[PDB]
RNA sequence: UAUGCCAGCUGGUGGAUUGCUCGGCUCAGGCGCUGAUGAAGGACGUGCCAAGCUGCGAUAAGCUGUGGGGAGCCGCACGGAGGCGAAGAACCACAGAUUUCCGAAUGAGAAUCUCUAACAAUUGCUUCGCGCAAUGAGGAACCCCGAGAACUGAAACAUCUCAGUAUCGGGAGGAACAGAAAACGCAACGUGAUGUCGUUAGUAACCGCGAGUGAACGCGAUACAGCCCAAACCGAAGCCCUCACGGGCAAUGUGGUGUCAGGGCUACCUCUCAUCAGCCGACCGUCUUCACGAAGUCUCUUGGAAUAGAGCGUGAUACAGGGUGACAACCCCGUACUGAAGACCAGUACGCUGUGCGGUAGUGCCAGAGUAGCGGGGGUUGGAUAUCCCUCGCGAAUAACGCAGGCAUCGACUGCGAAGGCUAAACACAACCUGAGACCGAUAGUGAACAAGUAGUGUGAACGAACGCUGCAAAGUACCCUCAGAAGGGAGGCGAAAUAGAGCAUGAAAUCAGUUGGCGAUCGAGCGACAGGGCAUACAAGGUCCCUUGACGAAUGA
RNA sequence: UGUAUGGCAAGUCUAACCGGAGUAUCCGGGGAGGCACAGGGAAACCGACAUGGCCGCAGGGCUUGCCCGAGGGCCGCCGU
């Protein structure tokens, strides 16, 4: 709807299968041309480059993708705890760009390559 | 008077008689009244729950306990308008008629007057529209209705030295107040009105501040948004002719 | 600014003493209370008067004055122009939902008119004939006897 | 206060004429037009035919209506005429706006107020 | 200078204010029954850890299939441990399995348990056996049939009013009810089932003729649709159960004919496309869900962060809305366009099968009784003599008759066939789905943005609150000192900010601690207004002021 | 029932509702019906000054007191 309350509500209360679209990131120029898509559902295998936070400019492998909080963990994009331990600093996929893909899955690869359905 | 017709390239292509209605004396008061009505007539009825604050058997103790005769329940004041959690004394009411009537003749007169304000370049500029042109309204060939791409209309507007207005409307304002919480965060300047004859221009509609309309049903609000006369308009040769007998 | 808008701060909002605006006592009873007692003034006096005949036995005539007919002679060019001949039945509005058409004699007749209607007033005949005109009673008009 | 922009101009023009030219009627008509609408003149042709005379402009500080018959060849000037009034008047004479009258006769001579 | 007064400053307390919205409120569109095949509701269980909510049912936050979906997952819920998923999990749609006890609650009984085969109870059919079936109870309101106040108004009050309202009993449905004239009575050479909407109209009518109450015909619309018995004349030519055999029903009449364009019968003309029964069975449209889906994440500056400013550039049948570390068409979801599915329209329209319309002549063969109608007594209604109904009593005709047309009787005229029955559509409501908003914005708006009908109150019926906000990211404070100490304190670390460190954005007033200025232990009380002195004063946002003299010089005036 | 403003004017307004569309807005249509255009009378029933006289404000005219004088005022007269 056009109402802000319903818009935010449908986004926060979206079922698991609908949360995949909340972890989508734009593709690099090459990848866009190769698959005929502007963006993709970030996977825990893809390589990504940070374009917005304090980590803008850094690249790394996506180590985790949490659908519940619709956020991602990327290698070396971390914060140092008080005890010295190093923990990940979650990222919103919209502040990120996919530079390499993990196509170990036949289904994902087939999904990306087809013209009718995106991925 | 005579209006100059323009082709899809922006070059002069003959001219036609500007219909008599455009000579109708500009009447901002009548136009404003007509707009006030259209705006009111779309407002939805509202009102608080008729039983709000009344769902309590609260009673007053009366005299004897050194307290005000205010209805209480479980030691809490209830129901009365001065009591927190009590009823609303004179709240909005659903039964209220929020519509405004307007005589057909009086409204039609305003439509004609708004049409005429469109023919005065000084007025159109006074309203706020940005454009480098002497003639107004802008008249174009019926082939305009065949355009498909928004950008092909941009080319035409630039060629007609009327695109400056779209730049003016290409600035959204984030309103002050709680309208934001109800879906009314943005607002923007009103730009060009495109009046065609068969179907509203799909190609011109997404233009910043643009409004599309058809000659048989274009209204006072199309011609004078917010009640302000003199909107920068662009008719279609056929539209310009049909708008004559309104 | 309106009167209402100026009331905040007045306490009484123009009611005088704050003891005034209470219940129906301030009105002398609800509605038409006291119409024969404390508030009898300017009130139609009590009582019955006359009678009414049944609505389906009542006749409703459609009337028109010679003045209206005469002032629009040239305009009524869609009606016969003899040595003007006019059937009033085609002139009067509401003639459909009326039992008959009657021509009354208010005003002047500055032309020679040949009027056809279901009835005419004495003055209507005097005036029409007086300006060299004639009055023609319809078949339905053939009741007076 | 008046709401019609054109009525306001008319009154301002009537005043300007009365002050600048030798007019007194225009200023008279202006004061009356400044009064509430219900007091404004609503005159039918019958009254014009009865009190008007040729070569003396009829001035109506209001609006002229179509009831009655006008035979005299008179120039009638008013704030507004009904569609029928203007038609009947133009047949035997001439209907003119109070604005034209101020232009042709700013001195306001040989004219009769009718209401 | 103590006790202390006034104002302020630093820190509290408090939670106003401003900003924010997971909730409300209201409108609109769609849709609409459930239950003995045991519903709705409740109880008690059910998780590795499990109190609450949500889910589920001993197969217990779940099992199976199909399609979708996808590299993650294990609800709200951001822990730990462990586990599941490419044998395609999660999640979603559709379908199915499981589904304790109480509950209409139905074997008997019982405060959710117990006792010894159960449709308890009332009915229909009946193989007379619970063998086959029905009922019961629920549902936001709407709807239909019954029972039916008072406060109040009349400035008292009784008729009247509030009002057939509140409330009670019974009952159906997705809508109900009504409905094919013993009509209307713009009286007509006229209308033509019924609702409903607009109007007729506050009109006619009622009424301590007071206060008040209050239609209809018609008209303009919406939607439109007309039929079935009883009887005549036929007389078993019939119906129900069963696969069949067979059984049951039915001469107290199954079945044919027939139903006011009356019918039947006898004698004819002609024709059917009416009707009724049944088969087939949508388009379009509407509501919803879903697929697809354009174009920048470029430079510089500032910043913790660029969606900012400046510069350059792009799409647009897409410049609705939302999200993203600040104002985003072009970063993400979406949005336009096009397409797909389900639901409703509707088992309707159309088409089809069977049936057969209709007209003449004759025939007093048939056509609904405690009725029509009248009287007594009530109620009700605008119904007045002329509303509708109840009750007591009386009581007809037979179409060659009868009823109606707003008093009665008789005649005339016009209309119409009661005392049998069915009937789609157009209209009410809002539970449920979706959408919308010049509505409210946490003492508001729901009682409820939170544990909400929660906590809590009452024997019970019933009553009933309050509680929103760390941060960009938990980076949710390591190590050390102190201490009885996982307390607290100190130091320290993180962050733009801890005066963001847990009811953790902002942080008013009342008010409290400390402190600054002024006053203060010989002096008097609406706390001040206006004049004038003391003391006090960082900047900014005000820059004037004092004295000599001179010029001007009103009233007044030496 | 007043009042101010605005449209139209011997008329004026549409109601329900219908079509369109940019789909609660809006454009077109819809005059059923209401009020106004005649009154008086319980009713039956009958049915009026588009001006006949005199004052005279505003305004106009003139040769500057004298004319024409809407509205207004006092009468006639007309309908019942
Ligand atoms: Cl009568
Ligand atoms: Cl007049
Ligand atoms: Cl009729
Ligand atoms: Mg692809
Ligand atoms: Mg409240
Ligand atoms: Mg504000
Ligand atoms: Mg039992
Ligand atoms: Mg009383
Ligand atoms: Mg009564
Ligand atoms: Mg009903
Ligand atoms: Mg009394
Ligand atoms: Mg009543
Ligand atoms: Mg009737
Ligand atoms: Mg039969
Ligand atoms: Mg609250
Ligand atoms: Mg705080
Ligand atoms: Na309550
Ligand atoms: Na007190
Ligand atoms: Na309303
Ligand atoms: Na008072
Ligand atoms: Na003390
Ligand atoms: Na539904
Ligand atoms: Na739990
Ligand atoms: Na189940
Ligand atoms: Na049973
Ligand atoms: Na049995
Ligand atoms: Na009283
Ligand atoms: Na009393
Ligand atoms: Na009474
Ligand atoms: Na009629
Ligand atoms: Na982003
Ligand atoms: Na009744
Ligand atoms: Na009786
Ligand atoms: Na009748
Ligand atoms: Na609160
Ligand atoms: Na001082
Ligand atoms: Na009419
Ligand atoms: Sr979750
Ligand atoms: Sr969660
Ligand atoms: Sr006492
Ligand atoms: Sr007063
Ligand atoms: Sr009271
Ligand atoms: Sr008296
Ligand atoms: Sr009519
Ligand atoms: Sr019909
Ligand atoms: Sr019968
Ligand atoms: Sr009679
Ligand atoms: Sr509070
Ligand atoms: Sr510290
Ligand atoms: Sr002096
Ligand atoms: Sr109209
Ligand atoms: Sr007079």
């Amino acid at each position: 709807s056009k109402q802000p309350d319903k818009q935010r509500k449908s986004q926060r209360r979206a079922p698991l299968h609908e949360r995949h679209k909340q972890v989508r990131a734009t593709l690099s120029a090459d990848l866009r041309e190769e698959y005929g898509q502007r963006n993709v559902r970030v996977n825990a295998g893809d390589t990504v480059e940070v374009l917005r936070g304090d980590f803008a400019g850094e690249e790394g492998e996506v180590i985790n993708v949490d659908l519940d909080k619709a956020v991602i963990h990327v290698e070396d994009v971390t914060l140092e705890k008080t005890d010295g331990e190093e923990v990940p600093r979650p990222l919103d996929t919209s502040n990120v760009r996919v530079t390499d893909l993990d196509l170990e899955d036949e289904k994902r690869e087939a999904r990306l390559e087809s013209e009718d359905d995106s991925a | 008077m005579q209006a100059t017709i323009y082709d899809l390239d922006g070059n002069t292509d003959g001219e036609v008689d500007l219909p008599d209605v455009f000579e109708t004396p500009v009447r901002s008061d009548l136009i404003g009244k007509a707009v006030r009505a259209a705006q009111a007539n779309r407002k939805q009825d509202y009102g608080s729950d008729e039983y709000a604050g009344l769902r309590t058997p609260a009673e007053s103790f009366g005299s004897g306990r050194g307290q005000a005769h205010v209805p209480k329940q479980d030691g809490r004041a209830r129901r009365v308008p001065q009591a927190v959690k009590g009823r609303s004394a004179h709240p909005p009411k659903t039964e209220k008629d929020r519509s405004l009537d307007l005589n057909d003749k009086e409204r039609q007169l305003a439509v004609r007057s708004a049409l005429a304000a469109t023919a005065d370049a000084d007025l159109v500029a006074d309203r706020g529209h940005e454009f480098d042109r002497d003639e107004v309204p802008v008249v174009v060939s019926d082939d305009f209705e065949d355009l498909v791409k928004t950008q092909e209309v941009v080319s035409l507007l630039e060629a007609l030295d009327v695109h400056a207005d779209i730049d003016r409307a290409d600035e959204t304002k984030i309103k002050a107040g709680q309208g934001s919480a109800r879906g009314r965060k943005y607002r923007r300047p009103a730009s060009i009105l495109f009046v065609t004859s068969d179907e509203p221009s799909t190609a011109a509609r997404n233009l910043a501040g643009a409004d599309v309309a058809t000659a048989s049903e274009v209204n006072t609000e199309d011609l004078a948004p917010g009640g302000a006369p003199g909107r920068l308009t662009v008719f279609t040769e056929s539209a310009l002719a049909e708008v004559a007998e309104r | 600014t309106s009167k209402k808008k100026r009331q905040r701060g007045s306490r009484t909002h123009g009611g005088g003493s704050h003891k005034n605006r209470r219940g129906a006592g301030h009105r002398g009873g609800r509605g038409d209370a006291g119409r024969d007692k404390h508030e009898f003034h300017n009130h139609e006096p009590l009582g019955k008067s006359g009678f009414k005949r049944p609505q389906k036995v009542q006749e409703e005539a459609a009337t028109i004055d010679v003045r209206e007919i005469d002032e629009n002679v040239t305009l009524l060019a869609a009606d016969d122009v003899a040595e003007f001949r006019v059937d009033v039945r085609d002139v009067v509005e509401e003639a459909d939902d009326a039992d008959y058409v009657k021509v009354l004699g208010a005003g002047q007749v500055r032309h020679e008119l040949t009027l056809i209607a279901d009835d005419f007033s004495e003055g209507a005949r005097e005036k029409v004939e007086g300006a060299g005109g004639s009055v023609e009673l319809t078949d339905l008009g053939e009741e007076r006897q | 206060s008046k709401t019609n922009p054109r009525l306001s101009s008319l009154i301002a023009d009537l005043k300007s004429a009365a002050r600048s030219s030798g007019g007194a009627v225009w200023g008279d008509v202006a004061e009356r037009l400044e009064k509430p609408r219900r007091t404004h003149a609503e005159v039918n042709l019958g009254r014009i035919e009865r009190y008007a005379q040729e070569d003396e402009t009829v001035v109506v500080p209001g609006k002229v209506l179509g009831s009655g018959v006008l035979q005299k060849d008179v120039t009638v000037a008013a704030v507004d005429f009904s569609g029928t009034a203007e038609t009947k008047i133009d047949q035997v004479g001439e209907a003119v706006s109070l604005e034209q009258a101020i232009e042709n006769n700013p001195e306001g001579s040989h004219v009769r107020v009718i209401r």
